């Protein structure tokens, strides 16, 4: 479906409005869902939350018709960055098959972090099979946006690069790969290769050489 | 006390029945409701269907004509069949325990109530890929290391996702960082994993990775050293 | 199929332009004519007149007085059969305050017997004579139509703004009435004790024999809308909890059963709740 | 102008609105008291009062 944006500062309180207003007496669910991750049920009844969810997660009870369902996340931290769904059941609307449109929470103000670049040279067994491939591993940076640059000696190379898009870690930081594939001959004929990771305003470079 | 775990093929040819199963741990299967949910890249969460404690079926009309949610009461096992698979059906399929809630707003006598469900415990998910392309085992080359040292392994050219990596068959867990994979123009993913380690630890303390790519059932492993 | 959302083509402020309006209608006020096309219930035999939405049917005491040179004689024997010689008679210029409470089966907001429960009729020996029970203990009934309704003015002609059933805000629920189980069963096992005096047999309560809706039901008024309650759970003679009667509501009613004059009650907006005293009955005996 | 809120009735084209004197009389057993102070405020005590049928 289509997603709605939302930005709250770290430590502040998020107010996630539901997508579909109810027509009768309701029973709304709230699922926290991160991409590539199993969703977790935050709140099942209009306000009841299961064991293992913190008190900072709050729902609105349905005591009088007219109230609008909102999810309240007090003290938002970096981990609360996910998709949130408003499963809206009520009396007059039918069967709630649809979880509804997502509200992607993006907590602002997280600390900045610097990449941990590491570049391995082609493997000997790899070189034996007439196939060489360098590997540049960027990790532990934030915000999740890096610019890789492969330099054969001094002149740059762009034919043969494949850069994985930034993805979040368990530290709530980002990590990305970048592979330079080249024939085993052009790996020895060159002086040295380099991988230049540019993150935010700073560049950092790890170089390797055939020896 | 109740866990879950999926089990799938990882790859299904177009227009063919896709079959998955789930195994409940710690509770009677014929005692709760069970649901299937799948998330594709782009489309939000989609509720496939659910099976009652009475094992009565009810599917999402978005795919009701193509879903069969079965069960095996004997061995705590629940299944799913999805016939006529197409490229859009590729997603991460989850199975979860649906709990029935009875929301009462008027008189229970006049039926002034409705039935709402909420899935409170899910499986870990099974990734399925829809492409007539064939399967392919990987190729794990060792990445030799060189304050602290860092070594890894280059899992090259496989299809399809996922791939399981572990160090020393489960002994080494700290300092590891498996990286997300790179889809190549040839059409096959390549992955990488590394582990930061003390500089002196490579005296002879064998560091051996463990690579599993089950969609081809080609489990391998390799050792790293200078 | 309890209530309907109906659309109709309607005349506008101008005589040639047509408008497409929608309005809610109770199922009872509508008949299915010979693809989900319907028709008002009383257009096939009567002229319909909407109540001016300002006048109210709230029953207030009426004092019936006799002209000068006339008199009113009042009986005060607290056992008076309703017929024959009464002593202790007194004269009054005017009757007491009498509320015109129009109900069926159950007598609402009436007077009470001071002692006993006085059965009244002409000839109790046949059956077609209506028995009228009087009571000393009043069972308190509580009725309500819980659907938060909206009034919607529609344009139908020059200065002719008929008021229709707009929209149901909130839940869809069911109108009904509550009576206490122990209390109604107590005071009904009381009327049973008095029928044995004249008929030395075993008395019985079944339900209304059938026919039109108004005769079979406990029809009355409440807040400004006319209820129709199924009284089967009240009369089934079986010698704590509470009982609840399923009621419906009509807007096209025809009180004072004229030749062909219908009546539209404009919808009362909001939550309707009225509590009333049941002070009597009106039974009919089988042959 | 008045079709959006009222019912229109045309005067029967024979009746006329010509203002003619109206004599308001009181029933028998009643009386009408007339003030004749040619400065009467319209309110309060007036003397020289006379009665008329
Ligand atoms: C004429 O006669 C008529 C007939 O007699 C009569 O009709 C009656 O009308 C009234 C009003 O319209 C009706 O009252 C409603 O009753 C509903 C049901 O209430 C009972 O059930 C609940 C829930 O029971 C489950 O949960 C509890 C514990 O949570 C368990 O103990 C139960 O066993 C049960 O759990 C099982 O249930 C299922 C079946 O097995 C399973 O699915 C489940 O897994 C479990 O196994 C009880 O909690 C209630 O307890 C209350 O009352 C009892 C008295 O017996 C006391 O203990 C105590 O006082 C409690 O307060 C009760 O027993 C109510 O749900 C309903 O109230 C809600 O709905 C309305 C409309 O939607 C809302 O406006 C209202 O505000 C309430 O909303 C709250 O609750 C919902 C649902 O939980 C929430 O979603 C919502 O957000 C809100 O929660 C908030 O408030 C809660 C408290 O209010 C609070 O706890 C929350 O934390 C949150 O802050 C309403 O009261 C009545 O049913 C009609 N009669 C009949 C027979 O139905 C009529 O009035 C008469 N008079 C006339 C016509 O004039
Ligand atoms: C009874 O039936 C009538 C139709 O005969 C319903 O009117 C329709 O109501 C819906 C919802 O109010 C309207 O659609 C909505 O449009 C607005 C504005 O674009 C938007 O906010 C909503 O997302 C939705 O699209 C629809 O236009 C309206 N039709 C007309 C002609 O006005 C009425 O809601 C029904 N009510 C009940 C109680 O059954
Ligand atoms: C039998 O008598 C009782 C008692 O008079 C009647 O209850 C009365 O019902 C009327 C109409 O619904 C109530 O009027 C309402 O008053 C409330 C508050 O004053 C107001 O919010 C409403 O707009 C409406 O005007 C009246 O209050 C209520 N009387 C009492 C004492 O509660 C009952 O309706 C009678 N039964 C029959 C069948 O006539
Ligand atoms: C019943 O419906 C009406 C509207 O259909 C609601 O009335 C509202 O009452 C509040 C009370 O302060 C007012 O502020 C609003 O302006 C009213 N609404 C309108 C449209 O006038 C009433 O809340 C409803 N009752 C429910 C849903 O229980
Ligand atoms: C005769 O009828 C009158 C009613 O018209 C009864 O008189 C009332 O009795 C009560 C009881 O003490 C008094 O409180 C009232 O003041 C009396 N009313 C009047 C107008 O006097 C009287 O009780 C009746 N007698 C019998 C034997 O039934
Ligand atoms: C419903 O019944 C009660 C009980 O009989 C009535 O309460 C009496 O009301 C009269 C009204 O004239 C008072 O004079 C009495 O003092 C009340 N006595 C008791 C014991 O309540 C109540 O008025 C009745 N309400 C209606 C609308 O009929
Ligand atoms: C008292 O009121 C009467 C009117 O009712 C006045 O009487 C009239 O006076 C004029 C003046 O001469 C006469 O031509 C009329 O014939 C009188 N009418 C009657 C019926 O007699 C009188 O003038 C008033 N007096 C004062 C002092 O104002
Ligand atoms: C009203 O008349 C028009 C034709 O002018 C038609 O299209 C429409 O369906 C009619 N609606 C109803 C409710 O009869
Ligand atoms: C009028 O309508 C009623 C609806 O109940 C129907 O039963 C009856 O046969 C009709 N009679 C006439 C004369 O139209
Ligand atoms: C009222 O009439 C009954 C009729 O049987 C009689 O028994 C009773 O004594 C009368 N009450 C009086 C006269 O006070
Ligand atoms: C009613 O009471 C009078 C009292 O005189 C009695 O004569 C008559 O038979 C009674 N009739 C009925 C039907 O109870
Ligand atoms: C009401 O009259 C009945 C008649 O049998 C009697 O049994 C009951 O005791 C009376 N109750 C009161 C309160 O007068
Ligand atoms: C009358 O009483 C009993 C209760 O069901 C039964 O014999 C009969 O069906 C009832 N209804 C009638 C006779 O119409
Ligand atoms: C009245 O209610 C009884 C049960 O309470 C039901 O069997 C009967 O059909 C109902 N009759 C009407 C006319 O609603
Ligand atoms: C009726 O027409 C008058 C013309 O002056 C206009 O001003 C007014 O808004 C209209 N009102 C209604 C209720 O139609
Ligand atoms: C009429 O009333 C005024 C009031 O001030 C008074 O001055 C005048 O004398 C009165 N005329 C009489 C009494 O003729």
């Amino acid at each position: 479906s289509y997603v709605r944006p939302l930005s709250v500062a770290l430590g502040e309180t998020a107010s996630i409005s539901c997508g579909r207003q109810a027509l009768g007496s309701r029973a709304v669910q709230w699922y926290q869902h991160r991409p590539g991750q199993a969703p977790i049920l935050l709140i099942y009844n209009n306000q009841d939350r299961p064991s293992g969810i913190p008190e900072r997660f709050s729902g609105t009870p349905d005591i009088n018709f007219g109230t609008r369902a909102t999810l309240t996340i007090s003290g938002v931290e970096a981990g609360d960055e996910a998709d949130y769904y408003c499963h809206m059941w009520d009396s007059r609307s039918g069967f709630s098959w649809s979880f509804g449109g997502a509200t992607r929470l993006t907590v602002l103000g997280q600390p900045k972090a610097a990449p941990s670049v590491t570049l391995f040279p082609p493997s000997s067994e790899e070189l034996q099979a007439n196939k060489a491939t360098l590997v540049c591993l960027i990790s532990d940076f934030y915000p999740g946006a890096v610019t890789v640059a492969w330099k054969a000696d001094s002149s740059p190379v762009k034919a043969g690069v494949e850069t994985t898009t930034p993805s979040k870690q368990s530290n709530n930081k980002y990590a990305a790969s970048s592979y330079l594939s080249l024939t085993p001959m052009q790996w020895k004929m060159h002086k040295s290769y380099s991988c230049q990771v540019t993150h935010e305003g700073s560049t950092v470079e790890k170089t390797v050489a055939p020896t | 006390q109740v866990q879950l775990q999926e089990s799938g093929p990882g790859l299904v040819k177009p227009s063919e029945t896709l079959s998955l199963t789930c195994t409940v741990s710690g509770g009677s299967i014929s005692n709760y409701y069970w649901s299937w949910i799948r998330q594709s890249p782009g489309k939000g969460l989609e509720w496939i269907g659910y099976i009652s404690d009475s094992e009565s079926t009810n599917y999402n009309p978005s795919l009701k004509s193509r879903v069969i949610i079965s069960v095996d009461t004997s061995k705590n096992q629940l299944s799913l069949k999805l016939n006529s698979v197409t490229a859009a059906d590729s997603a991460i399929y989850y199975c979860a325990r649906a709990q029935q809630g009875k929301r009462i707003y008027g008189m229970v006598s006049f039926g002034e109530f409705f039935y709402y469900y909420y899935m409170d415990v899910w499986g870990k998910g099974t990734t399925v890929t829809v492409s007539s392309a064939s399967t392919k085992g990987p190729s794990v080359f060792p990445l030799a290391p060189s304050g602290t040292a860092a070594l890894g392994c280059l899992v090259k050219d496989y299809f399809p996702e996922p791939v399981t990596v572990s160090w020393n068959s489960g002994a080494l867990t700290s300092g590891v960082h498996t990286f997300p994979a790179v889809l190549q123009s040839s059409g096959l993913y390549s992955l990488s994993s590394v582990v930061t380690v003390p500089s002196s630890s490579l005296g002879t303390q064998t560091y051996i990775c463990n690579v599993n790519h089950k969609p081809s059932n080609t489990k391998v492993d390799k050792k790293v050293e200078p | 199929e309890e209530i309907k959302n109906c659309s109709f083509n309607a005349t506008t402020e101008l005589r040639d332009k047509k408008r497409r309006e929608y309005a809610l209608f109770y199922r009872l006020d509508i008949v299915p004519l010979s693809n989900s096309e319907y028709r008002l219930i009383n257009c096939n035999t009567s002229v319909i007149t909407q109540i001016c939405p300002k006048v109210t049917f709230d029953p207030i005491p009426i004092h019936y007085c006799a002209p000068a040179g006339y008199a009113i004689l009042k009986c005060n024997n607290k056992t008076f059969n309703g017929t024959g010689p009464c002593n202790n008679v007194s004269t009054v210029q005017c009757t007491h305050g009498i509320k015109p409470v129009v109900s069926t089966q159950l007598l609402l907001n009436g007077s009470l017997a001071e002692e006993e429960i006085i059965i009244r009729s002409e000839n109790l020996t046949d059956n077609v004579k209506t028995i009228i029970v009087h009571l000393n203990e009043s069972v308190e009934i509580t009725c309500t139509r819980p659907n938060n309704m909206t009034r919607k003015s529609v344009r139908i002609g020059p200065g002719q703004t008929f008021y229709a059933l707009g929209d149901i805000i909130g839940d869809i629920r069911q109108p009904h009435c509550n009576i206490s189980e122990i209390k109604w069963e107590k005071t009904l096992q009381r009327v049973s004790e008095k029928l044995r005096e004249h008929f030395n047999k075993t008395i019985i309560f079944n339900q209304s024999s059938g026919g039109d809706l108004e005769i079979t039901t406990h029809s009355f008024n409440c807040g400004g809308e006319f209820f129709y309650c199924n009284t089967s759970d009240l009369f089934f003679n079986k010698t704590n909890s509470t009982i609840t009667l399923p009621c419906r509501i009509k807007q096209i009613i025809n009180m004072w059963q004229e030749v062909g004059r219908a009546m539209y009650a404009p919808p009362i907006a909001g939550n309707i709740t009225c509590k009333s005293n049941i002070t009597g009955l009106l039974l009919t005996r089988d042959g």
